[PDB]
């Protein structure tokens, strides 16, 4: 079996930006008021899906980690990353991307920047 | 239901539950039979009246009647689970061949009835634990040490390296070069001892002929141990010799290459396009790897080694002791987990 998920059926169908928190050993939709601000204690998949002239569709995928997220979270979020590249047959080009030092391709993708708040979804361990 | 997590080490198995962020049973991969089976802890306490075998061997399975006897002690004895009704998360080596798989396989779900199963790959889930999906892992356990070169979440088969120099090799060496000062450490029992006098007092030198130079002008080298009969050893330049085989073979008598030089191969393996990443994501696992000064030493000679435009970063996880466990704990957690297993009755019916 190819390995799914409802957020997997969700992910790469339209050009766009896509987020999930790892809650509990989860990959849980971020509400989409709150894109571009991270909680320090937590981690984050985020896809990203462009529409080449071709017609085709570009995914880059990225793992956002908090300075005081949780090894669950890290580690959860290392491992939805592979799963979802995966799911994409494996097009999709991975990206770590530690907080304050994130790529500027990452950076560039909210229009207000990068912004990190106190706090985070508690520890599956 | 809960997974149950177990990763097959040569010198110890570590065991738990899907979801704790360490093993709850870590006990020696041992089995006594009389000079039925006593497993573990209990083997070495009967170790008059038993005949003891290791049954992994360099990472490899290669006795499979005691191995049986070490997962009924690790369910049993240990987790008290019943394996036919909890899935079963197995580890195994680097380059384990695919009949060895197939056979701990088969003991899994024909003697133990597991309901599903799932067998990974060590140094994979170390790179899990440490939040990455590409990088190199060198784990250096009691019987083997690898280093694993792993692209976007999977390992790359042709650029394993494998490396027949790990802790128990440096147990026996120090055994060896405290015969220096008069010690005669031979039996089995006594081995243990130097193990930990190993653990509680080497560290690797950062340059080693300074470490020689330095240690020999005084004696702030000298730190001193706690026998079990009350006597105290003191141990000098031995602290940093003793770990220096890793770099240094020939102490040992080997021809092999060295951890950092089997590193630089094993990144070399792989095409020009993916080293940078692989330099850049050098993370230790397993228990030979917890010696003091490792990091900052492995970094000036993969550095010395690699072409100066790669950036060179060690990274030693302070649980990484563990980090095999750790990852498949997490793994066996994910919402997605139940997807990725074998079950009993697909197995049964292929
Ligand atoms: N703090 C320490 N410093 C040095 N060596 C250590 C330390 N802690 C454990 N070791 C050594 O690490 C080894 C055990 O490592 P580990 O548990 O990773 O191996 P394993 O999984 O049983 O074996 P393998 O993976 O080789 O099959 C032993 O030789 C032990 O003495
Ligand atoms: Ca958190
Ligand atoms: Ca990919």
């Amino acid at each position: 079996m190819v390995v799914e998920h409802p957020e997997f059926l969700k992910a790469g169908k339209e050009p766009g930006l896509q987020i999930w928190r790892v809650e509990k050993f989860d990959l849980v939709p971020v509400p989409p008021n709150l894109y571009g601000d991270f909680f320090t204690g937590d981690a984050y998949v985020i896809l990203k899906t462009v529409q080449l002239r071709n017609g085709n569709l570009q995914y880059d995928l990225h793992y956002w980690l908090g300075n005081e997220c949780s090894q669950d979270e890290s580690g959860a979020a290392a491992i939805f990353t592979v799963q979802l590249d995966d799911y994409l047959n494996g097009r999709a080009v991975q990206h770590r991307e530690v907080q304050g030092f994130e790529s500027s391709t990452f950076s560039g993708y909210f229009k207000s920047g990068l912004k990190y708040k106190k706090g985070g979804v508690a520890s599956g361990f | 239901v809960q997974a149950l997590v177990v990763d097959n080490g040569s010198g110890n198995v570590k065991a738990g539950v899907a979801g704790d962020d360490a093993p709850r049973s870590v006990f020696p991969s041992i089995v006594g039979r009389p000079k039925d089976a006593f497993v573990g802890d209990e083997a070495q306490t009967k170790r008059g009246i038993l005949t003891l075998k290791y049954p992994i061997e360099h990472g490899i399975v290669t006795n499979w009647d005691d191995m049986e006897k070490i997962w009924h002690h690790t369910f049993y004895n240990e987790l008290r689970a019943a394996p036919e009704e909890h899935p079963v998360l197995l580890t195994e080596a680097p380059l384990n061949p695919k009949g060895n798989r197939e056979r701990m396989t088969q003991i899994m779900f024909e003697s133990f009835n597991v309901p599903a199963m799932y067998v990974a790959i060590q140094a994979v889930l170390s790179l899990y634990s440490s939040g990455r999906t590409t990088g190199i892992v060198l784990d250096s356990g009691d019987g083997v040490s690898h280093t694993v070169p792993i692209y976007e979440g999977y390992a790359l088969p042709h650029a394993i390296m494998r490396l027949d120099l790990a802790g128990r090799d440096l147990t026996e060496y120090l055994m060896k070069i405290l015969h220096e000062r008069g010690y005669g450490f031979s039996t089995s029992a006594e081995k243990e001892i130097v193990r930990d006098i190993k653990e509680k007092l080497c560290y690797i030198a950062l340059n080693f002929d300074e470490e020689m130079k330095t240690s020999e002008q005084s004696s702030d080298i000298e730190k001193s141990y706690e026998l079990p009969d009350g006597n105290i050893i003191t141990v000098g330049n031995e602290r940093f010799r003793c770990p220096e085989a890793l770099f240094q073979p020939s102490f040992l008598g080997k021809e092999a290459a060295g951890i950092h030089t089997t590193t630089f191969n094993s990144i070399k393996k792989c095409d020009v396009d993916i080293r940078k990443d692989l330099y850049g994501n050098i993370v230790l696992s397993g228990g030979t790897t917890m010696y003091e000064g490792i990091g900052e030493r492995l970094t000036r000679d993969i550095t010395t080694l690699a072409p100066s435009t790669m950036k060179i970063k060690v990274v030693a996880p302070p649980e990484r002791k563990y980090s095999v466990w750790i990852g498949g704990s997490i793994l066996s957690s994910l919402s997605t987990f139940q997807q990725m297993w074998i079950t009993k009755e697909e197995y049964d019916e292929s």
